DNA sequence: ATCAATATCCACCTGCAGATTCTACCAAAAGTGTATTTGGAAACTGCTCCATCAAAAGGCATGTTCAGCTGAATTCAGCTGAACATGCCTTTTGATGGAGCAGTTTCCAAATACACTTTTGGTAGAATCTGCAGGTGGATATTGAT
DNA sequence: ATCAATATCCACCTGCAGATTCTACCAAAAGTGTATTTGGAAACTGCTCCATCAAAAGGCATGTTCAGCTGAATTCAGCTGAACATGCCTTTTGATGGAGCAGTTTCCAAATACACTTTTGGTAGAATCTGCAGGTGGATATTGAT
């Protein structure tokens, strides 16, 4: 029964806190947060299986992103990724 | 009913597309094109439906098809 | 309004604007015919009909702006069938 | 105590692992994956709101319609290359007049 | 290091269709990484199809629909033709 | 003390398949009817190729099959070269068209 | 022989042909070149060069293909930049 | 190793444009075509390369250009 | 170039309906805590496979030459598509009714999963076989100028 | 319309490098028998989905009038193809060193597998607000004429 559209709002009004958001584009935003999640997990699973390990950990999410995200938005994909990732590791 | 796409609403989407100047005979070739284009995504929808053993395609089902075709839409689904 | 300047306010009437451009019914019917060759006694959500719809027209506006490069490649301003097929197969469609 | 706020983030790190091995991508799903997986999709989530929302609001209104999205998504080359092949329903499209068909 | 592959079968099918031909190396390597390409793209589609319909099973029925959804025209038909009468043959113990 | 394959008449290993299909996760249960079906679908395939390549090879001279033989099967039959639309094959070469225009 | 007809029968010599058309060294020079730019030390299969060079070779036929119909398309016989240009903007590999 | 790319002589593209079926080829075509070459390169290895240093090896496999390219949506039978 | 008449917008204003956001609940996930398991990391080392190098040979790239034929630019006429204004009709819409079916539960028969123990089928070289690459030489079309 | 000037075939041969077959394990199916989920198979909500109606509206169909633009044909200049001699560097064949892939063992650090223990997230009302639809009014922005 269940979406992401909680979240997608959490950072919403962080990055844009006097603004809101259609429902319609809410929806836009969810099948997005979606095609995303399993464009990464997809190649994470190939390089899982290519590797012949059978656990998927951080480091294949992280090549996975190295692979799909272009440019930039890769660069800081995989940092707020490890630092998520230590910051956890921490607790 | 194919012809129920009016050549005002084609010109509409050519605007809409940046065209300035449209040709006649180009309005019995976007006919022929959409009716190629509905076919395929419709079949693949379709297929997705009667797996499901349901006599209603759903949307999601218009979603799943396009998304093999490459033709990926958000906002009804993924 | 001279020949050529309409076509203009209408590319930026049309373009500011995320309208769907065929009538929301024959357009239906159109999906709901083509349905009719694959299985029979076929009903439809709604919503399929318009993500199909939103699909199609996009699609179409598409096909439209590379159509729209063939033509200006090939000295004109006018689009013509030629120029529908030679995006459809450049884009290997056919 | 949960362990997205663990991490820092604000995407569910739970309902990701959970997707993540009912998925069926592996038998076995390391623990830092979820984490990262959750942070890349908070990462990438705030990228496209931030130009939308910036947008909506150069564009008169108080929140964020598939028009400011598609906007948002289509003019960043990166974004747009990343959902090259996406329609967002709603959305329009980009203005753009070739330069031949300018008058005079 | 067992390096699998597909190359007894195909060479077998081959002896049907031309009993008299052989073929390349290369043409044989080609002939492998196209069947492995058709297993992934009928397997993840039925795959797909399981996820999508809520069922943590894969049957025949998931083959047959990612055939009919992958393979063009009449070769679906016979796929699926040759698909359905090889379970068919099967069943019989 | 009966195979598979021969329980339904392929000669593509139907245990094999079985096998890649749960060693692969396309998902956590594989039907006893799927991986029959699919050593099927790929012995068919794999024989109307074979089919097209060594009548190929034999108008083109030869008594093996070779990269170029395949390559012609496929790109002169309309469902194979779409099947294979978006697939280069090493060593084929490509098949021989001339546009109208440029001819004496 | 007059201009033109060289043109043809090097068009079908190399459409029955199958042999690689880039020479296999320096084509090797530039893969290990611009590999450099992304790790070094980087050590190359020969197998893998090989298949670069079909592929890369593949997809340039391909590209004038495309090309030849680009400039036939536009009155013209003699391919140009802008026609790469143009099936490179439709094929959207550049847009 | 510096600019080798023009070890892509202009002959050898000229192969390559007859066997594309061309007749007539301009001059300025042959560095458009290196160009767009470079370029192409440039994305497959970028990714080859990201599956070795995944794979933690300095030496470049077949089956890792196998993969980008599969990836790119150019598929390669043959090597694979 | 400006001139003034059209037609087109845009800005600034505005009351209110339809959404969006906000809150209040509990079934349902996610987290805890424990006891097992298990992959893959660590650590040698066996050996392909890669990188050089050399050397001899031609196979191709270069540079040049030069003329034809093709691209680019203009000219121009006819005709096609834009623009506009009209009269009508097809769509839109706004609930309302009737009901076909998705969507949920509740069980179990049938199907599949395990866990070893058996019983081959398939892989890796080794032992054979034989299309085929390369080489030749007049036959067989193409091509081109008078 | 024809030959010559060329290039291409097609047939005809041979020793080899490359399939093809043969052999010998070895790892993987197959067989058996409990041990379970799972997905139907019925029985039924509550929902969307049709299907009308009926206005009223605007969006389309038509026809006219004509400007501008599409094509055809010309002309010319330059540029690209054909041709060839020059000599270069890519290619082949074999040897040499060794780097870094792989394979195996060893065995914890890591993940799984339950059963509760907490808490989160979703649904459906409850409580504001953001746009929308509509309206002059001011310039915009074109447009044809002095």
């Amino acid at each position: 029964k269940e979406s992401y559209s909680i979240y997608v709002y959490k950072v919403l009004k962080q990055v844009h806190p006097d603004t809101g958001i259609s429902s319609k584009a809410m929806g836009i935003m969810n099948s997005f947060v979606n095609d995303i999640f399993e464009r990464i997990a997809g190649e994470a699973s190939r390089l899982a299986h290519y590797n012949k390990r059978s656990t998927i950990t951080s480091r294949e999410i992280q090549t996975a992103v190295r692979l799909l995200l272009p440019g930039e938005l890769a660069k800081h994909a995989v940092s707020e990724g490890t630092k998520a990732v230590t910051c956890y590791t921490s607790a | 009913n194919i012809q129920g796409i009016t050549c005002p609403a084609i010109r509409r989407l050519a605007r809409r597309g940046g065209v300035k100047r449209i040709s006649g005979l180009i309005y019995e070739e976007t006919r022929g094109v959409l009716k190629v284009f509905l076919e395929n995504v419709i079949r693949d929808a379709v297929t997705y439906t009667e797996h499901a053993k349901r006599k209603t395609v759903t949307a999601m089902d218009v979603v799943y098809a396009l998304k093999r075709q490459g033709r990926t839409l958000y906002g009804f689904g993924g | 309004y001279r020949p050529g300047t309409v076509a203009l306010r209408e590319i930026r009437r049309y373009q500011k604007s995320t309208e769907l451009l065929i009538r929301k019914l024959p357009f239906q019917r159109l999906v709901r015919e083509i349905a009719q060759d694959f299985k029979t006694d076929l009903r439809f959500q709604s919503s399929a009909v318009m993500a199909l719809q939103e699909a199609s027209e996009a699609y179409l506006v598409g096909l439209f702006e590379d159509t729209n490069l063939a033509a200006i490649h090939a000295k004109r301003v006018t689009i013509m069938p030629k120029d529908i097929q030679l995006a459809r197969r450049i884009r290997g469609e056919r | 105590k949960t362990r997205s706020s663990r991490a820092g983030l604000q995407f569910p790190v739970g309902r990701v692992h959970r997707l993540l091995r009912k998925g069926n991508y592996s038998e076995r799903v390391g623990a830092g994956a979820p984490v990262y997986l959750a942070a890349v999709l908070e990462y990438l989530t705030a990228e496209i709101l931030e130009l939308a929302g910036n947008a909506a609001r150069d564009n008169k209104k108080t929140r964020i319609i598939p028009r400011h999205l598609q906007l948002a998504i289509r003019n960043d080359e990166e974004l747009n290359k990343l959902l090259g092949r996406v329609t967002i329903a709603q959305g329009g499209v980009l203005p753009n007049i070739q330069a031949v068909l300018l008058p005079k």
